[PDB]
């Protein structure tokens, strides 16, 4: 796996070239903001079993058929590895916001992710609303625009965490389309 | 039945007394009004235009432009006659936003 | 499943046997108990509205603390997604007095229940406050014959024991 | 080759109970 | 029970000695002896790693695991410790899918295919409990392990004959391959995966690569399709003196 | 007249039928409880108009991919034919609600209208989240808990009526889905 | 797996039926019959050491090419593996006519037979020709019609039991075609 | 690649009324001061350009001459023209939080065009500069002549928004 | 005993390797944070009794139906052990300050926390209805440091995502 100094490392190792000032300036940025991409975290990880549990219930509430018989989450083994994917894909997205890079996201989580969910029959386009949900609800506390739970941040910009979240959570669902 | 666009419209009278209570069931074909979807359409392109968070997580594709012929000078080509001038207005007051496209 | 016939053959699976004379004594003991548990059975089937009727409001009176709002019975909607989540358990005690066995219960009504319920705010006592309702509603000579009884009363504990 | 009448980790644990 | 390949066709199965040298009192086991020794740790090598082709700089971190290995013969705590390592996770947890773990821990632990879906969730239930270790420790003491392989002998992969499910012969000769076949070849993407979650079986070509020198690898293949039509619902008669009856 | 009112539905033509003054007096003794039936049908058609004005728009304030260019509520028209429909919903359950039974809606309004819907392309995974803002607007109407707008009636409960138009509009989202 | 009462309640959960009385004469007839199908599965498992060995050497003695040099059940290695594997297909038959349900033979017998044969070399015309003499040899022993080994039973049909184990025994031949 | 209101031939008016405006001020962090900052801006639009296109006349007087561009009237109508739509785009970017509309629509060829017509690039940098410099002091309320009534609290982050918009400007035609 | 020191020492000896200056840095981050952790730390034992009769209450404020004889709380025996099993987590989140880690969470207070509480029938609601208290009461210019309620409003919540 890498992160964001690695893939640095690693485009330089296919070049063999010293890395230089010139390809420092975004990774000595990158420890300047590095304070407040752990301070947007564990905005994250504090709320995640409350995220989950919204996400996968106004899945239900837009699409009512997957709790009918004969519907993927119609019985009780069935919601509750609903319940377990979810947290999942936001375990491996809060690696990827805590690394900086989507490797690690990538070739453990999506690694073979579309073809399981055809095999057990996972509907795609309902499987795609509850990243969906959860990616609105992952800028929620970056930009600190929640309804409940306001969370006590310090003043300044984070829309460029922001805007790499929704990056991340759209590679689930390029993954799984 | 289906692509006939029919429907129920009930309509209720009531005037308090006992003999003026008719409920009237009749049938109308409803039809698509298409003056005030511009009222929906545009003021949601507006409401989707201020969201800082659902610019993200709600991405808009890559919609290409019309055939413009780059004649050869810039102020046609760039500035064309039917965005010649124009520029957004913002018009605030109590409780509405406003914002206005005219050629100023 | 689970049941006294999928017992028996997978028992005898793992061996590499055949169905030996033990396993054909077990389905002897179906064909002799099966007249009490499909009576209770097709009891439960043309009884099945009044009975998760009575089952119902026998949790929301113990429990009224639901319908304070925020709760699990918050709204009219969270009161109609209450009734029928104790119609599906009557159901399933009807596929486990069919079936004769333990086996329609534990994998469609309990399996992974602990953790949806954990998650959504569900209380577990007041779904078991429902089920110990209809086992004490129960009267031995009217409602069944006295073996249906315990038939139908020893599917409706294996489920409160499970949710406890 | 793996004679049935054999254990792996209370083996391990009777010599440090009949000190015991 | 019989399995005409095992004995026969593949070699015998390598490991100490005995299992009655734990009962001796002067001893721990028939003392090997460091070239009785170390050929045996080269089968395990092979075994748990794949061909993973290990270095003498990643041999080196392994020098605890050896050194108790030689001294407490069990074999099965050498598995044990080698599964904990960072040379097993490194390999086989860092760049894999979740199943790509799963259905290598069935072949390098217990020298057998994943036989069902149930089976291979509940494997997932234990690493919501307790992570990878978990999933290790459960396959190592489970029943299926102590009747097999003790801690006598290297988890091989045993020609049974009598499988519990036709289709867990089919996922072992996937698994393993030739001779010159290593499991990093796959970029991540376990091989078994849509199989197991599905329900279907796999191609006759990858499982005849991996079968023994000796037995027919490949032949029987006729040139329409290889899989069986589920919906497909044959008229099979049977003559009898009259005519011929259709008993479906 | 009841029998009466399915006709002027099945001719696929207009007509109009009503009750008098002694009729709809033999009618609310014939069948329970018809004062806050008739109460509850008429607080929905005063803000129908609103109800399909805030419900289409709404499903836009949380999924503004339909006016993407590239979606399905975008160029000049789509808009104004998803308008159409969502109006077409609501006088379909309004009449269920007034008849008393779904018998009316299942078979003229949403058979055929799954097929339908796939055939043009039309994203049923919001059309069922535009349902269910009009489902939220419903049991407002029906027991005056709508916040922005209280009408005048006669004291009692209404949460019958409310269940009831509530699962007709479960029954639209069960056919789309 | 399931059995025969088992089949019927996953019929009904696609519907979230209850087991009624419609329903259950069709239980209720194979518990009056019940005593019949032990009665069946006993003149089978009796018997089933001999049948092995006249369905596999019936086969020989149609087909001479499979003891020469280069058939597949030439040598003494191939001969007992091809004993063993009609006494594996006549197991689970009987588990199968025990139950009153093809699951378990389905499933563990028969999946993924069709591949282990193409892969290992075994001829499946004269494969489903072993298993068609042991059809022949189980519907004789049922209905007590074998020239040596009349078994001692009670008076009556078992004519629906002798039809029901050929339908589990044509199974196998459609599987491996 | 620009923004959300991309309905070019439709519409033009597109306002947000009230309960909508409460789906959107529940919406945004500090959207408050967003609101007080553009209208800081647009209450105040008259005297910005032609404070600007003054300023550039009181720090190069050339341009008045005959052969300087903004002899003629309307050449100086026409600069007062384009110092109001610089004005009114940006006013969009603050209130949008981003500058794709004004990239791609107004500031898109400006290079250009202004070498195309004649117009003297480095005294349009120094009229966008004095633009840039009033409209710090009219969100901070600096401002000298006119102070506005706004609420307790800092707009130092609107601020260096805003002197990046007109960064971007001069960017443009540099 | 999940930590900070611990965790770059367990996967070094996973590892079978020396540390190396990659965890020496890893604790040059237990410097930095332990004058904040620390303060939150003593700042909860001196005010452990109030904070859990201010939280304590606050789920027989929630649940009145708690004190209804045949349920849980029926008696004072049960009132005065249920301030202790809150009083056991405030001492706790004591220790999870002072390790740096969620160790003693994680192997006194949750490990095995979820069949207890089912098979007593002691409902886990009314366990994170008092962490949600004190989730609540906090105000950080007032009560401690401005990064000390960081790592206090940190560990309370551990516990209700770990609790449900
Ligand atoms: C984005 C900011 C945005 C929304 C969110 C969405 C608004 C929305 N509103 C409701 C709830 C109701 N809508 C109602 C309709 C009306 N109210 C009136 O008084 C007039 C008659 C009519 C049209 C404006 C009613 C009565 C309700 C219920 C009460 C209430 O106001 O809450 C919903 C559904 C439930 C919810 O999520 O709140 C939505 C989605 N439109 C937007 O632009
Ligand atoms: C020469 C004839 C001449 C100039 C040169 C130029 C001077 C000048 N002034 C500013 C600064 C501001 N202009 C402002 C605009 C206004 N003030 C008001 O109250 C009304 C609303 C409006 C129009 C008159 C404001 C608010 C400022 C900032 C306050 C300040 O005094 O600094 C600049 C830009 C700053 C700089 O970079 O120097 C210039 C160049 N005007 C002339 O008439
Ligand atoms: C958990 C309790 C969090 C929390 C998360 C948030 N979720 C937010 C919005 C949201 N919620 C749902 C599900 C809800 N809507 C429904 O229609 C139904 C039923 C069918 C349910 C259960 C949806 C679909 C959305 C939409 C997200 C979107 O598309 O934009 C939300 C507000 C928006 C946001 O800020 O992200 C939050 C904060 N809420 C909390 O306060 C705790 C921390
Ligand atoms: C954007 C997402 C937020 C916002 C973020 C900011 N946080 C800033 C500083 C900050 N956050 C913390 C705590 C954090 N550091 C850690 O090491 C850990 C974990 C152990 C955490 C949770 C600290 C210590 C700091 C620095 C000083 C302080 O505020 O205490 C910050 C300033 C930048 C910086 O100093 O690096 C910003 C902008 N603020 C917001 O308003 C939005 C909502
Ligand atoms: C063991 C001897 C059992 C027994 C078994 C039965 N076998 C029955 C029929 C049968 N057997 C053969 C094979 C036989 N015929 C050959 O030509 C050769 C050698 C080349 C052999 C070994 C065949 C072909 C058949 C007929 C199957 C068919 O028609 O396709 C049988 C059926 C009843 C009957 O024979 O009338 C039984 C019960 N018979 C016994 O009594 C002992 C217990
Ligand atoms: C058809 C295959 C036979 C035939 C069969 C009949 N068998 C009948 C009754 C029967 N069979 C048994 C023994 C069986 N039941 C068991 O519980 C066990 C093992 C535990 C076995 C092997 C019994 C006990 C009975 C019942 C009668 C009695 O108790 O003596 C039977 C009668 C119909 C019925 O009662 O079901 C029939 C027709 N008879 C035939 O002629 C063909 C060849
Ligand atoms: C009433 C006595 C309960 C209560 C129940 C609520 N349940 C809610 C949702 C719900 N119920 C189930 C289990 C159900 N599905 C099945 O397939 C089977 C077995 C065949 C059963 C028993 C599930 C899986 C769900 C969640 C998904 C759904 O809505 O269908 C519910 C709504 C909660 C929510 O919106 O998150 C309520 C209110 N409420 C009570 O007061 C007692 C505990
Ligand atoms: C060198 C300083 C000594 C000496 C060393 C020898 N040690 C031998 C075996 C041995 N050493 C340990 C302890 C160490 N290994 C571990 O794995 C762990 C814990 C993780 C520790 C502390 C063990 C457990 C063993 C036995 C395992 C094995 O058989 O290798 C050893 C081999 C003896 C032999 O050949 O049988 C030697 C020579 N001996 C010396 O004479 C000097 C003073
Ligand atoms: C709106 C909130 C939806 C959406 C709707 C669209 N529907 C379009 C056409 C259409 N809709 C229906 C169903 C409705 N109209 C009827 O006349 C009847 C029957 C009484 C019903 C139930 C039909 C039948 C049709 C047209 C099919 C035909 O005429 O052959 C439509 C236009 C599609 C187009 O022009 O390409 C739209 C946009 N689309 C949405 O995005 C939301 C979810
Ligand atoms: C439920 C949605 C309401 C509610 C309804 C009640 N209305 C009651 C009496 C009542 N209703 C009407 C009007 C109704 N009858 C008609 O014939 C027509 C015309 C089509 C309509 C709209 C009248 C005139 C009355 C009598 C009032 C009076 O005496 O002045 C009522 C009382 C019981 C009953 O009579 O059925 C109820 C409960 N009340 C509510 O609280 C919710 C909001
Ligand atoms: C004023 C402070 C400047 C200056 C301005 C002049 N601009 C002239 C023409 C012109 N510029 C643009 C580009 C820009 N203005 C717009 O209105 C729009 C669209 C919204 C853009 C992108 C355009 C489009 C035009 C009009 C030409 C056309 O439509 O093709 C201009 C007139 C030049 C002339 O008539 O020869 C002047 C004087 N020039 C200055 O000296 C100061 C620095
Ligand atoms: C920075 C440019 C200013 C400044 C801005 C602040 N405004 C604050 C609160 C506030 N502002 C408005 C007006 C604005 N909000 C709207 O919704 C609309 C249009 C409908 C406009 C024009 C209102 C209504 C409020 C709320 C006041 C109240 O609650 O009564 C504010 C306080 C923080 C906040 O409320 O978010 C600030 C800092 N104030 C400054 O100091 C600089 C100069
Ligand atoms: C499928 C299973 C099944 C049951 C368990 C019962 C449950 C049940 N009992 C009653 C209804 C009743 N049940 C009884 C019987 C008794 N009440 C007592 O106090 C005595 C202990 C006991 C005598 C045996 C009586 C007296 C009534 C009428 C009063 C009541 O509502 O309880 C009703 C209402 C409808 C009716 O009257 O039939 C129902 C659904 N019915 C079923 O269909
Ligand atoms: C170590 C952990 C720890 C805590 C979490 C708090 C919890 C707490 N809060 C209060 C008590 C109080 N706390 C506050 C403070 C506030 N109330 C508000 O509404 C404001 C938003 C906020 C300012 C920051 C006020 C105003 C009271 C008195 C009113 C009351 O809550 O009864 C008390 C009673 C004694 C006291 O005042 O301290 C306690 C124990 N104290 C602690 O020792």
């Amino acid at each position: 796996m890498l992160d964001a100094f690695s893939r640095v490392v690693v485009n330089s190792d296919a070049k063999a070239a010293y890395v230089g000032g010139s390809d420092l300036q975004a990774l000595k940025s990158f420890i300047a903001d590095g304070n407040k991409r752990l301070d947007a975290v564990n905005s994250i990880v504090s709320n995640a079993s409350c995220m989950v549990s919204d996400a996968v219930s106004g899945m239900i509430c837009e699409n009512p058929g997957l709790i009918s018989p004969g519907g993927n989450c119609y019985t009780n083994r069935r919601m509750a590895a609903c319940l377990r994917d979810g947290e999942i894909i936001l375990r491996y997205v809060s690696y990827a916001l805590l690394a900086g890079d989507a490797s690690v996201l990538e070739d453990r989580c999506l690694n073979g992710l579309k073809e399981t969910y055809i095999a057990l029959g996972v509907p795609t386009n309902s499987s795609i609303r509850a990243v969906s949900i959860m990616k609105a609800q992952a800028v929620a506390f970056i930009t600190n625009t929640a309804t409940e739970r306001k969370m006590s941040f310090a003043a300044g910009d984070c829309t460029s965490l922001a805007s790499e979240v929704a990056s991340y959570f759209d590679r689930v669902g390029a993954a799984i389309s | 039945y289906m692509g006939t666009s029919v429907a129920p419209e009930i309509v209720l009278t009531d005037k308090g007394s006992d003999m003026s209570r008719k409920v009237k069931t009749e049938d109308k074909k409803v039809a698509a009004d298409q003056a005030a979807a511009m009222g929906i359409l545009a003021n949601m392109s507006l409401y989707a235009s201020l969201n800082p968070v659902k610019r993200m997580t709600y991405k808009a594709k890559e919609q290409a432009p019309a055939y413009v012929k780059k004649t050869g000078n810039p102020v046609e080509d760039f500035y064309p006659s039917s965005w010649r001038n124009m520029a957004p207005v913002i018009s605030l007051s109590a409780n509405r936003v406003a914002v206005a496209f005219e050629k100023i | 499943m689970k049941s006294v016939i999928t017992t028996v053959v997978s028992a005898a699976d793992a061996a590499g046997r055949f169905p030996s004379n033990s396993d054909l004594e077990s389905i002897q003991g179906n064909i002799q108990r099966s007249a009490a548990r499909l009576e209770a059975a097709e009891k439960l089937a043309g009884n099945h509205e009044a009975v998760v009727k009575e089952a119902g409001d026998a949790c929301f009176a113990k429990y009224a603390y639901l319908k304070n709002p925020g709760e699990a019975g918050e709204n009219q909607e969270k009161i109609n997604k209450c009734y029928r989540d104790v119609d599906h358990y009557m159901r399933l005690v009807n596929y486990c007095l069919v079936v004769g066995g333990t086996g329609p219960l534990d994998e469609w009504g309990i399996a992974g229940a602990r953790e949806v319920y954990r998650t959504l705010n569900l209380p577990t006592s007041a779904y078991v406050a429902s089920i110990a309702y209809t086992r004490d509603r129960l009267c031995v000579p009217r409602d069944m014959s006295a073996q249906a009884g315990v038939e139908f009363s020893a599917y409706l504990d294996y489920l409160i024991n499970a949710l406890s | 080759r793996r004679t049935v009448s054999f254990n792996a980790r209370v083996a391990r644990n009777k010599s440090q109970a009949k000190k015991i | 029970a019989f399995s005409s390949i095992q004995n026969v066709l593949t070699d015998a199965p390598l490991g100490t000695p005995s299992a009655m040298g734990f009962l001796d009192e002067r001893t721990e086991k028939p003392l090997m002896g460091p070239s009785e020794m170390d050929e045996l740790v080269y089968a395990v090598y092979k075994q748990v790693f794949g061909n993973a082709h290990i270095m003498e700089s990643e041999r080196a971190e392994l020098r605890d695991a050896e050194s108790l290995f030689r001294y407490l013969r069990d074999v099965r705590e050498f598995v044990r410790a080698l599964a904990k390592s960072n040379a097993y996770t490194s390999r086989f947890l860092q760049g894999n899918q979740q199943y790509r773990f799963f259905e290598l821990n069935f072949k390098h632990l217990l020298g057998r295919g994943p036989r069902s879906l149930e089976e291979m969730a509940s494997h997932s239930a234990l690493y919501a409990e307790g992570g990878f270790e978990a999933v290790i420790d459960a396959i190592l003491d489970s029943d299926e392990y102590a009747q097999e392989f003790g801690s006598t002998v290297v988890p091989y992969c045993r020609f049974k004959g009598e499988y519990p499910t036709n289709e867990e012969f089919n996922r072992m000769l996937v698994l393993k391959g030739a001779n010159s076949t290593s499991d990093k070849a796959g970029k991540g993407r376990s091989k078994l995966c849509y199989s197991i979650a599905a329900g279907c079986s796999q191609n006759w070509l990858s499982m005849s690569k991996a079968l023994p020198f000796g037995t027919e690898k490949g032949t029987g293949f006729n040139l329409i399709s290889s899989s069986r039509n589920p919906a497909a619902r044959p008229r099979i008669g049977t003559k009898i003196p009259g005519g011929v009856v259709f008993s479906s």
